[PDB]
């Protein structure tokens, strides 16, 4: 079980890590998340309690290096740091946990949660979606604009999520335009699957990633990505039967888990009516179809 | 965006542009069987592809073999119209290629904008006018050259016939749609106003009568009581 060590919380803030948050007062005596369990991608996010304006926060694997947050004051952000000296750091969290100045990664042991959002999400792969050369951790927030938006304007500083659009010539093979475009196999499995992707556990992966930065940051670019990623399986008429069992299973945790509340800005009537009782999946999605339809029975 | 009363001039400036009607592509006959269930016969259809400033009218005639084998055939047909308007676009030379094209229904953008993507500067609209397109098949030249075809064909006509040598395209366009509104509404009266007189013919070359413009004020009248008097015969007023 790992540490994120905090240097101090000079201002006031919730705390998001994964699921979970808590509230944080003005110079309160802070200092960190322990009992964060290994073999899992993470996220510590956070909102100002002055401006709930820009929720930001950084992706990281335990894994991967000793990690510890540190406000900064003068860019006035909560900040991601990799300590290399790990006595240092075996040392600093020592004295926090004896100090009891930490709170636990609050986790129900039946729990499979987190988990089954971040099933497929790789952490070594989000150096393609946000490579921020040096940093092994990747920082998102609520503003950053996709690559592709760029072009319909800070492209290393934004989401590189793989560039999906149904009326395009990668998306449409000259002769077949009427086949391709209402049967989109051959994009997801020929273009995107085998030349993009390469499997289909890296399409998971990037779809699980743009669900959790939408609801985390309410990222609008990456709320667009997600729902372009399940409507091409949903509209093409070929999928292997694996990936369809293993979408419903995905989408039923990420509709659970949704906020109630946020449910108006966050899903797509449009993408979700065509997917659920339109498209050739639509009898495909059964455990997705029941919660939508127990939860958010306005939306259709 | 799309095009309506406001932006109604741009269709006669010098930018190419095209309407592409596809409402008369897919004609069929409902009929009952001998088993008395109902069943289709398509025939002969047209797409109506018509420049609004020169009167160029492209009329690719849509043979029904194409539709042969074919299910979900009022979908195809959006499709087919694509495929075909493309086709023409990539015959002609780059500086007759339109810069726009006005497609008369909705459910044409999608087809039509996806066979297209290989012409990304060729703008795709729709329009809030409700043209009369539908009526060119009763045309009768047109109508001729449609159900006579046993092939696929493309065939050249100028819809407003030598009227641009004493009008403007702007004028012509409103007595082609005021033409075609009235044979729309009424064919068989428009019909009766166009022929009354013998003396009055059309030329081999031409679709329409060979009118003076006096005898063209005075037809243009008479479509408009036909119009306005079908407006009433439907509502009562
Ligand atoms: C092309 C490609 O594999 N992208 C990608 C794969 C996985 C993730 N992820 O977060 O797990 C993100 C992006």
């Amino acid at each position: 079980m790992n540490t994120v060590p905090f240097t101090s919380a000079p201002i006031e803030v919730t705390i998001g890590i994964d699921q979970y948050s808590f509230n944080v007062k003005e110079n309160q005596p802070f200092h960190g998340i322990k009992d964060i369990p290994i073999g899992h991608v993470h996220v510590i996010h956070f909102q100002h309690a002055d401006n709930s304006s820009m929720r930001y926060g950084y992706w990281f694997d335990c894994r991967m290096g000793n990690f510890y947050i540190q406000y900064d004051p003068k860019d006035g952000l909560y900040k991601m740091m990799e300590e290399r000296d790990g006595a240092k750091f075996e040392n600093i969290v020592h004295n926090f946990k004896e100090r009891q100045m930490m709170v636990s990664y609050p986790k129900i042991d039946e729990d499979d949660t987190w988990y089954n959002l971040t099933e497929f999400v790789q952490m070594d792969k989000i150096r393609k979606i946000v490579r921020k050369d040096e940093n092994q951790f990747s920082y998102v927030d609520s503003s950053m604009t996709t690559v592709q938006e760029n072009e319909l304007s800070d492209p290393a500083h934004s989401l590189n999520y793989t560039v999906i659009n149904f009326k395009s010539r990668e998306a449409i093979r000259p002769g077949h335009e009427m086949e391709d475009f209402l049967d989109k196999s051959y994009y997801l499995n020929t273009v995107m699957l085998q030349g993009i992707f390469k499997n289909s556990s890296n399409y998971f992966g990037e779809l699980q990633f743009a669900f959790l930065n939408a609801m985390f940051f309410g990222n609008y670019g990456s709320s667009l990505q997600w729902h372009a990623m399940i409507e091409l399986i949903c509209s093409s008429a070929t999928v292997p039967k694996h990936m369809l069992d293993k979408l419903d299973e995905i989408l039923y945790y990420q509709i659970k888990t949704l906020p109630e509340q946020y449910s108006d800005i966050l899903l797509n009537e449009r993408v979700w009516n065509i997917c659920l009782y339109s498209s050739f999946q639509k009898n495909s999605l059964h455990n997705t179809e029941k919660i939508m339809e127990n939860k958010y029975p306005e939306l259709l | 965006g799309a095009m309506n009363s406001s932006n109604y001039a741009e269709l006669f400036n010098n930018d190419i542009k095209l309407f592409v009607d596809d409402t008369n592509v897919y004609r069929v006959t409902v009929h009952k069987t001998f088993e008395g269930n109902v069943a289709t016969k398509a025939i002969n259809g047209c797409i109506f592809t018509l420049n609004p400033k020169t009167g160029h009218l492209f009329l690719k005639i849509i043979h029904t073999s194409v539709w042969a084998g074919q299910k979900r055939l009022s979908q195809l047909a959006k499709w087919k119209t694509a495929e075909e308007v493309s086709a023409l676009v990539r015959s002609l030379p780059k500086e007759e290629q339109p810069k726009q094209i006005i497609v008369t229904r909705k459910a044409m953008l999608d087809p039509l904008e996806v066979h297209m993507l290989d012409f990304p500067n060729i703008a795709i609209r729709p329009t809030e006018l409700r043209l009369p397109f539908s009526a060119a098949m009763s045309i009768d030249k047109l109508s001729d050259v449609v159900m006579k075809a046993t092939e696929p064909q493309m065939v050249l006509f100028n819809i407003y016939d030598d009227w641009l040598d004493r009008i403007s395209s702007y004028t012509a366009f409103s007595r082609l749609t005021l033409l075609l509104r009235a044979l729309k509404t009424n064919e068989e009266s428009a019909k009766m106003i166009l022929l009354s007189d013998p003396t009055i013919t059309i030329k081999s070359y031409h679709l329409w009568p060979s009118f003076t413009d006096e005898q063209w004020i005075t037809i243009e009248s008479q479509m408009r009581d036909l119009i306005l008097t079908e407006y009433g015969r439907k509502y009562n007023v």
